[PDB]
């Protein structure tokens, strides 16, 4: 039996469409939290970005004259 | 062939935003004649719709649950 | 007659196109030109039998 | 302005049309339903403030600057109904609205596929052709000298007759073929 | 007060903001009634032929025939060569021809001078 | 070798077989749309094997199988180029088209010309895979004009409607203005390089290649709806929903971007072409995203979305990152086809209602449609580790860290915020809140065709960026070192767009009525660009086509 | 097949299959399924067709044109000899066109076959292509649509006057 | 999709709208109740009722017809004309 | 059709104007021709240049797509003012205001891209360094000549 | 069927195969693949100056 | 129930033309395709060979396909 | 990103321009500076068909990673550490580019303070 059209009220819902929609919403947040738990660097950062001012003049070769 | 329409005596605008609209209209002497026509949008199964942060977080409860299940499964599997 | 789709639409065209490419296209010069496969240090060549030597030892960083 | 029956718009019609267009463009401005319903009663109050204006020249001027108010406050893309002109589904099925006379051009092998339909269509056409000369001689004695003044047509007066100029209005295609 | 709407060639003034739409005078009643009368008479003359069963063909529209005869036939026998017609037939008639003539002649003289001086890169140019 | 080229040609011949079936018909069909959908599913399965054996070794080839013409130095052969671009585009296009046709078996079920519709949609697919596999400019021009003409025939599907014919002729006009530049490029390569083949173009490697690249940029402007030649892509929403889903979001409109990605060894040695592509792409991705902020038709909003994503593709070509642009094409196809499918599911459920101001309350009425629309919007905006994260964010991670036009970067970031703005605008006016549609609810989505068709592109929109970006080889070096305010750029700008548009949406519940601002009138009437030029440029043509051309000169004087 | 000198193919170097992971790839199974289901029946039908080719062996020949006198040693306005010269010149024109097409096929196949190292590894084919295009341009460019042996001879004579004047002005 | 409209359905829906209107009492409302003369409404109220019909059934009634619909039976007959009911 | 319903020369006398306005089926007061400069319009009525998009859509038309009636004297450019073509309809924003906003927006975006091309943004790095004499043999260098040494050093 | 099996319409195929002779004749004998002069420059008398 | 008649123009003459078009094309299409298949299978493609000493070939003996040899011999 | 403000709003005399630098010798300030060693042979990255943008001073990690990517089919997640090695050494190459940039900026500061010392003294 199909979904009957209704008037000025909430339409009929199937159990299957609701559990599939909740299942794919859970799949979205599962995959987001999973790849955020394992990678954590594609969003935040892979390697440290060094400070240029914190480098010494000997490794860069600046003789003071 | 007949679609049996519901009652027109159950669409009352108390407890709705039409209540607020009729109060603010009667505050300056105005009266709202099409409110009970609008009353079905704000009651029943269409009442209490989620916000945007609640529409985003659909499934996040069970998704975080299965996430913690899989993290516990790999942590008890790695040893 | 349950899977006649994979016979009429796939398998007989694979026969036709394999006959066409095997006996009419590749029998003519430069029609199917293929990029030569990617050779790495450590590989073994099938046409010759020659083992490619590895790279230089690494000045390790970590 | 441009109408089939009247040659103009009465001031009452102009007021009602401006009120309707103001409410429609307002609903376009004011998407939510309770919010539009609040502003709709406010705008109804603004229109009923000068409902009882006797002076037609003063009401003409008030209507004119009301048109200026409506033009200053209009929405750029107002809500047009889908099958309303300017809508997204407007005149969509006009490519499916085949005129009825094309059934006359069918081959008899496919006319015989629907025997009751064309067997009834024969007496529909019979009805039309024995109604035509009676409704022509109806229209020729009621139309004034110089042609008809207005585009409206008289109805069927005698019992047994049909209203004049009726075949394309009755046998028009459905809006969803 | 409010910004007045500016009409244009491609942006006409609305029916609502035109003042002459709000004429109430009896001569406007006469003009509107005569327009309604001509339109109703032409509508009746059309749909007596349109709803006729004995006619099976084309209800010929002499306004359409008159429009096509104006767009095709009436162009030459109502021409008078004067200052306006001759100057406008000399502007858009021999103007852009001279324009593209000097543009293409200039570019081809430049290209020929570069080729006979060995300048133009005509290396792999063997299709022509 | 004998597997790769064979199944490559079997895919295209298999796509052409239902055209012979529909042309050799006498009976009334035993579900010809199911036959075409089954055929395109099997063509997807067939094209999967050359893609997998490309991911195994990197195996590219050319099939110059049929000699067609020899104009004295130009041997035009039927030549198919199976490279990385074909091996990643053909399974994505066949997968998306398979979902679009299972969608169309539900959506286009009331149409009595359904066999003509599936025929035209298959003809589009054939011309598009002629385009993306062509090895010379002539076969690419065949596929190019083919997708232009099938665009005409699928915009003007309801040919009785005046607006559909108008939009179709508009799209043909702007595409032929792009074809001016495409034929300019063909003319330049034939005269200066004696070839239309890609291999001789790439091997000769010309240096004075400003003029053919300007021709190719004009071609991509006409084809991918870049600024100046853009408005036909919003006009082209007058066609049916699976037309706008397949053709004008994900498959046809990437072909100007694909034309510029295809010619990457010329663009990587021409900085001027890169700068012009960067400026034009930033202009388009600003303008169309700004126009999307104040629209109310949902098909118009998602068309401005896909044109802003095409402008971003033009941006990331313009920073000399073509493979990231093509990864963004393959990524963008999934969620943008799914967003058009979910919008049209709302449209067909709400009885041809497309205006978002008469929607709402569909979070619990259409749950699967709401789920997939939220997932498509979040993949569009750059939610972390959806498919749209695996390309678009990297685009920003190369748009910041490169020798770049600074204003193009700033407009790229403003576009990145605007994507979040119109995405949560769609979710606000269409899914959230209280209902605004009329009273006779016929809301329903429980057809396995609709649910499975959105489901497979949902699996794509969740997993396909991860799968593809871990299956494609490196062709550039990914710039992975940047400061933390520069790494967190795209995410923070996207969340700022969400916050700003949520404040905008919560200013609409207030009981205030403001007069319209000039920014609202500008963005709502589409930068005033389709209002002026669609009136002025025809006028100055047609009077000049009548007064001086016909009447004055060629009937009287001459 | 064809002649491996005019269409040169360098010796192929494929690497050996080196399976590192334990998961079986689909490509070997699909290759065996293609070898059984597709290669064998096509090969059997081709053997049947080739037996039927052997049941009637007959040959065709490549037509040869012996060299007639060219336009230089034909008298002026003597159409019987300069017709022969023109036919010879046109056959050589079409053959020179196909020589250019062969060198283009070489260059395109070299570029694809070398892949990304095409600029390093196809210098000789690009050099041959530059020489044959310079030769074809010096021989047949700018003649027009009504080209003939006389136009080609006059272009050769103008080029030889230019080369002689360039030799003279260098000394 | 697209459910068929009936004169019982169009009648019951038009009367269902007019019974949710605070200037029309639900006990005097009939199928032939004239808006100006029998229910005592304004032309402004009549325009609001035709706009409520437009809100109800999802299409537009033009103004040359909206200025003349003066009973619920005329509304049901006009929607019967513009929707082709009882095939 | 016959001759006395066909167009003719320019109306000079008012009775020829009345005969034409009866011929063109319209009022004599509305009937104005194109001005007799010799451009060959003849006695055709100068309609006031309204696009057919502007018309009443809900009106019962004889030609619904054209929004045109039978016997109505058409516009001279009726092929031009169809709804598939040139429109003259009123717009919410003024015409010159649209042209000013469009020109200012387009020219200002062009000027800002010129400013950003004048001042380009980059990274605090040196140039990318490649081995083997800036990859001389890879970038198409000839094997017989030897370039200058391109040597990069550790840092 | 007639046009498809035309016997080498305007001797194109021959001209390829002939080229496949001549290149093979002058790759092997070390000659250039095409001379810059269509005719022999020894049998040509230029106008002197 | 309540099936509705769809007014449409006569699709008999267009379908009759297309049936006749396909029939009168296939009427000599199918014998020509079967005959070309039988020639390519049984009569088969000729082989390139050097011109022998003293053997002057006919003009139709310079072509590969048998139908091309038939055309060059019979008509040309 | 602050150096863009230092070069545009400040002076471009002390900020090293991106297009042509180093403007200083490589031995200037470095006693016995050594070259950059290339690990992968020219013929080895020739046969590996690497992109000309990818044949930098650390392409040998890329060759090992691509050999792992070919050999681990279909398990496309089995060579994360080889990609990590290549990305980390590209990161170190970018750090060396940053060190060259900071060297050039500090030697231009040396030149600026040198001419200011000369204008103060002489
Ligand atoms: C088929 C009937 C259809 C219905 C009838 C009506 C048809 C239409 C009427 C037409 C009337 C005539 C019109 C004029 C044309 C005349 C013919 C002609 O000029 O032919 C030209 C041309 C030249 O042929 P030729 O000069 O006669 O011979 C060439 C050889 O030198 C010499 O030949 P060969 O000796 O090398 O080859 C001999 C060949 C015979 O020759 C022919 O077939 C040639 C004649 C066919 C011409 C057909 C033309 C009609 C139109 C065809 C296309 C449309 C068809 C309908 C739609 C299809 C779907 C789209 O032998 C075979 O076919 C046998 C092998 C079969 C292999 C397949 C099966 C193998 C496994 C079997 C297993 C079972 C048994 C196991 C046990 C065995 C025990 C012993 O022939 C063809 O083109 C043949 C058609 C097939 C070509 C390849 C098709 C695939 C290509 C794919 C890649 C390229 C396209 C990419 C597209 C991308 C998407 C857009
Ligand atoms: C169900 C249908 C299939 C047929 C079933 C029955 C037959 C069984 C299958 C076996 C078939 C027979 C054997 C194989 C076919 C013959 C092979 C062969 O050598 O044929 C000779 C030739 C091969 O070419 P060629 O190189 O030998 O000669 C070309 C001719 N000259 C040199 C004069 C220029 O022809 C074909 O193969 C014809 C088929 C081509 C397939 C593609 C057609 C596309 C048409 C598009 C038109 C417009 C093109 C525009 C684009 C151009 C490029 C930019
Ligand atoms: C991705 C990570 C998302 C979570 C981190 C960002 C959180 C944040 O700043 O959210 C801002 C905002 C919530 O704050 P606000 O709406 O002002 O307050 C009401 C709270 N329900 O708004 C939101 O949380 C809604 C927008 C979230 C965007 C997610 C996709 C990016
Ligand atoms: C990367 C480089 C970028 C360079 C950018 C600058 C160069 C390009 C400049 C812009 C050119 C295109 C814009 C102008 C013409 C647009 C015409 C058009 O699209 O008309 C559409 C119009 C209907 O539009 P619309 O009003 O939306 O309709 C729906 C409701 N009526 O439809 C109609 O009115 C129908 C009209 C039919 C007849 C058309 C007549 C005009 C033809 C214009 C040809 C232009 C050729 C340009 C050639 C350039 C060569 C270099
Ligand atoms: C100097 O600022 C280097 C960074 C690149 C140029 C400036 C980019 C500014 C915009 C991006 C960061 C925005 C953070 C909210």
């Amino acid at each position: 039996a199909h979904i009957e059209p209704r008037y000025r009220q909430f339409p009929q819902l199937t159990r299957s469409q609701v559990i599939q929609a909740e299942f794919f919403s859970a799949t979205m947040w599962f995959w987001i939290l999973w790849r955020f738990w394992h990678d954590s660097d594609a969003v935040l950062g892979h390697f440290p970005y060094p400070d240029p001012s914190q480098w010494t003049d000997e490794e860069l070769g600046i003789p003071p004259d | 062939s007949k679609m049996e329409l519901p009652d027109y005596k159950q669409w009352k605008i108390e407890g709705t935003p039409l209540e607020t609209v009729q109060e603010k209209l009667a505050a300056r002497g105005l009266r709202d004649p099409w409110g009970r026509n609008e009353a079905w949008r704000y009651m029943g199964g269409f009442a209490n719709n989620v916000s945007f942060v609640g529409a985003l977080l659909k499934g996040f409860k069970w998704g975080f649950a299965a996430f913690v299940v899989a993290v516990g499964a790999e942590y008890y599997l790695e040893s | 007659r349950h899977s006649i789709f994979a016979f009429t639409h796939v398998l007989i065209p694979v026969w036709i196109i394999h006959y066409y490419l095997k006996y009419h296209v590749t029998t003519k010069p430069y029609t199917i030109v293929e990029k030569k496969p990617r050779i790495f240090p450590g590989d073994t060549i099938l046409e010759t039998g020659e083992v490619i030597p590895p790279m230089k030892e690494f000045p390790d960083q970590h | 302005a441009f109408l089939p029956s009247a040659a103009y718009l009465t001031h009452q019609q102009k007021v009602l049309q401006l009120y309707k267009r103001a409410l429609r463009h307002l609903e376009s401005r004011c998407v939510h339903r309770d919010k539009y319903r609040y502003f709709a009663c406010l705008l109804r109050a603004r229109f009923d403030e000068h409902k009882n204006e006797k002076d037609m020249v003063k009401a003409t001027q008030l209507l004119r600057e009301a048109e200026k108010e409506f033009w200053h406050g209009q929405h750029p893309q107002p809500y047009i109904f889908p099958e309303s002109p300017g809508g997204t589904s407007y005149e969509r099925y006009e490519c499916y609205k085949v005129p009825e006379w094309c059934l006359d051009d069918w081959h008899p092998s496919e006319k015989a596929m629907y025997p009751d339909y064309f067997a009834k269509r024969e007496q529909w056409k019979k009805l039309r052709r024995e109604s035509w000369e009676r409704e022509v001689k109806q229209l020729q004695e009621e139309t004034p000298v110089g042609g008809p003044r207005t585009e409206a047509l008289p109805p069927a007066r005698k019992q047994g007759d049909l209203p004049p100029l009726w075949w394309h209005i009755v046998t028009r295609p459905r809006e969803r073929p | 007060s409010f910004p007045k709407y500016e009409p244009s060639r491609l942006a006409s003034l609305p029916t609502t903001l035109d003042p002459a739409e709000y004429d109430i005078s009896s001569e406007t009643r006469k003009a509107q009634a005569e327009r309604l009368a001509i339109r109703s008479r032409l509508k009746r003359e059309y749909q007596l032929q349109y709803n006729d069963p004995s006619r099976r063909g084309v209800v010929e529209d002499p306004a359409l025939i008159r429009w096509t005869c104006a767009r095709s036939a009436n162009v030459y026998p109502n021409f008078r060569p004067n200052t306006k017609t001759s100057l406008l037939g000399a502007l858009f008639g021999i103007g852009p021809l001279i324009f593209w003539y000097y543009v293409f002649k200039t570019d081809r003289d430049r290209k020929e001078k570069l080729i006979q001086e060995g300048k133009l890169d005509r290396t792999f140019n063997i299709s022509y | 070798m004998n597997l790769f080229s064979s199944l490559t040609l079997v895919t295209l011949i298999l796509l052409t077989m239902p055209i012979a079936a529909i042309n050799f018909n006498t009976h009334k069909f035993t579900n010809y749309p199911l036959y075409v959908k089954t055929t395109i599913s099997c063509a997807f399965i067939t094209s999967m094997i050359p893609t997998m054996m490309f991911i195994h070794t990197g195996q590219e080839m050319i099939i110059s199988n049929w000699h067609w013409l020899t104009i004295q130095t130009l041997k035009l052969s039927l030549s198919f180029k199976m490279d990385f671009f074909s091996m990643m585009f053909v399974p994505v296009a066949l997968f998306v088209t398979w979902s679009i046709m299972e969608f169309s078996m539900w959506y286009m079920h009331s149409d009595p010309n359904i066999n003509q519709f599936f025929k035209y949609l298959l003809l589009f697919l054939i011309t598009m895979l002629i385009l993306v596999t062509a090895n010379n400019l002539f076969q690419l021009f065949i596929g190019w004009e083919g997708v232009g003409i099938m665009s005409f025939l699928l915009i003007g599907w309801w040919y009785g409607r005046t607006d559909a014919n108008t939009a179709a002729l508009q799209a043909i006009l702007y595409n032929r203005i792009g074809d001016i530049g495409f034929i300019l490029a063909m003319a330049w390569f034939l005269i200066n390089l004696n070839t239309w083949d890609l291999q001789q173009i790439f091997m000769l490697n010309p240096n004075d290649s400003n003029l053919p690249l300007m021709g190719l940029i004009l071609a991509a402007t006409g084809k991918s709806a870049q600024f100046g030649l853009h408005p036909w892509l919003p006009s082209a929403m007058e066609g049916p929903t699976p037309v706008s889903a397949l053709l004008h979001s994900s498959t046809m409109v990437v072909a100007g971007i694909f034309l510029l990605i295809r010619f990457y060894p010329l663009t990587e040695n021409n900085k001027f072409g890169q700068s012009i592509m960067l400026c034009l792409g930033a202009m388009t991705t600003l303008f169309t995203a700004m126009c999307a902020l104040t629209q109310n038709d949902i098909k118009k909003i998602i068309a401005f979305s896909t044109s802003s994503q095409l402008g971003l593709m033009m941006v990331t070509i313009g920073i000399n990152q073509p493979h990231l642009a093509f990864l963004h094409i393959c990524t963008h196809a999934f969620f943008k086809a799914m967003l058009f499918m979910c919008s049209g599911s709302i449209i067909h459920s709400l009885n041809d209602e497309q205006d978002i101001r008469k929607m709402g309350g569909l979070f619990k009425a259409m749950p699967f449609t709401t789920t997939a629309l939220i997932i498509g919007s979040l993949a569009l905006t750059g939610m972390p580790f959806l498919t749209g994260f695996y390309s678009k964010d990297l685009i920003i991670e190369s748009a910041n860290t490169s020798y770049t036009n600074a204003w193009a970067l700033l407009m790229t970031l403003v576009a990145t915020s605007f994507t979040a703005i119109y995405s949560t605008r769609i979710i606000f006016f269409a899914l959230l809140g209280q209902p605004r549609f009329p009273t006779l609810i016929n809301i329903n989505e429980n057809n396995p065709f609709l649910i499975n068709s959105i489901k497979r592109l949902l699996i794509g929109s969740l997993f396909a960026g991860f799968i593809i970006s871990n299956n494609i080889p490196p062709m550039t070096i990914p710039q992975m070192t940047m400061p933390h305010y520069l790494k967190m750029t795209a995410l923070t700008v996207t969340i700022l767009g969400f916050i700003l548009a949520l404040e905008i949406s919560n200013t609409t519940h207030y009981l205030k009525f403001n007069y319209p601002s000039n920014t609202f009138k500008f963005s709502n009437l589409l930068g005033y660009y389709p209002t002026i030029m669609h009136r002025l440029t025809p006028y100055m043509n047609l009077t000049m086509s009548q007064k001086s051309a016909s009447s004055l000169l060629d009937l009287i004087w001459l | 097949s064809w002649d491996k000198d005019v269409y040169p193919e360098p010796p192929r170097r494929t690497p050996a299959p080196s399976p590192q992971t334990s998961l079986p790839n689909p490509i070997t199974y699909l290759t065996k399924a293609f070898d059984l289901l597709v290669d064998r029946p096509v090969t059997l039908v081709r053997e049947f067709i080739e037996r039927q080719h052997a049941k009637n062996k007959y040959y065709y020949y490549h037509r040869e044109f012996r060299r007639v006198p060219d336009i230089t040693e034909c008298h002026e306005k003597d159409v019987l000899c300069m017709f022969e010269a023109e036919m010879q010149w046109k056959r050589d024109y079409k053959v020179d066109q196909e020589i250019v097409n062969i060198i283009q096929e070489r260059l395109k196949a070299c570029q694809q076959r070398e892949g990304e190292s095409h600029r390093q590894n196809c210098a000789k084919e690009l050099q041959q292509f530059t020489q044959v295009v310079k030769a074809y341009q010096d021989r047949y460019h700018d003649l027009g649509a009504h080209y003939s042996a006389r136009k080609c001879l006059a272009k050769q004579k103008q080029r030889m006057l230019a080369e002689r004047k360039a030799t003279k002005e260098a000394a | 999709d697209a459910p068929p409209l009936t004169l019982e359905g169009i009648k019951d829906r038009v009367l269902y709208v007019l019974k949710l209107y605070d200037k029309i009492d639900p006990e005097k409302l009939s199928v032939n109740s004239h808006f100006m003369k029998d229910l005592g409404l304004d032309s402004l109220d009549q325009v609001e009722i035709i706009m409520a019909m437009e809100d109800e059934f999802g299409f537009e009634i033009p103004d040359i017809d909206a200025e003349k619909l003066m009973c619920p039976q005329e509304i049901v007959d006009y929607i019967a004309d513009k929707k082709d009911v009882y095939e | 059709i016959t001759k006395d319903m066909l167009p003719g020369p320019y109306p000079k006398t008012p009775e020829e104007r009345a005969a034409a306005a009866k011929k063109y089926n319209m009022r004599v007061e509305d009937y104005e021709p194109y001005p007799d400069d010799g451009m060959g319009y003849g006695d055709y009525p100068k309609l006031p240049d309204r696009s057919q998009q502007e018309r009443d859509p809900w009106y019962d038309w004889d030609h619904p797509d054209l929004r045109l009636n039978w016997g109505e004297p058409m516009h001279w450019d009726l092929d031009m003012y169809i709804r598939n073509r040139v429109d003259t309809s009123p717009t919410p924003v003024n015409w010159n205001l649209m042209c000013k906003h469009l020109f200012g927006f387009v020219a200002f975006m062009l000027f800002m891209f010129w400013v950003g091309e004048t001042y380009p943004t980059y990274q605090p790095v040196g140039p990318k360094q490649y081995p083997y004499n800036n990859l001389y043999l890879e970038r198409g260098g000839d094997p017989n000549k030897e370039p200058e040494p391109v040597v990069h050093y550790e840092i | 069927t007639f046009v498809a099996y035309l016997p080498d319409y305007r001797m194109q195929e021959w001209a390829r195969r002939e080229a496949e002779r001549l290149v093979k004749y002058r790759e092997a004998h070390g000659l250039p693949l095409m001379e810059s002069n269509c005719f022999d420059p020894s049998k040509i008398q230029l106008p002197e100056d | 129930g309540k099936r509705l008649f769809i007014i449409k123009p006569s699709g008999f003459y267009d379908k009759r033309f297309l049936k006749l078009l396909r029939f009168y094309i296939l009427l000599t299409g199918i014998p020509v395709v079967i005959g070309i298949t039988l020639i390519n299978v049984f009569i088969g493609e000729a082989e390139l060979a050097e011109i022998p000493e003293g053997y002057v070939p006919e003009h139709w003996e310079y072509f590969k396909h048998p139908i091309s040899r038939w055309i060059a011999r019979t008509f040309f | 990103g602050a150096h863009l403000a230092r070069r545009y709003l400040g002076d471009a005399s002390v900020e090293p321009e991106p297009l042509r630098m180093p403007t200083f010798p490589p031995d200037y300030g470095f006693p016995e500076r050594k070259e950059r060693e290339m690990v992968a042979t020219q013929q080895e990255m020739n046969d590996a068909q690497l992109v000309l943008q990818q044949r930098d001073y650390c392409a040998h990690y890329l060759i090992r990673f691509l050999k792992c990517k070919r050999d681990s089919f279909p398990n496309f997640l089995a060579c994360k550490h080889e990609q990590h090695d290549w990305d980390y050494c590209e990161h170190l190459d970018y750090v060396k580019r940053m060190k060259e940039f900071e060297r050039e900026r500090r030697l231009l500061q040396r030149k600026k303070r040198r001419e200011q010392r000369e204008a103060d003294m002489a």
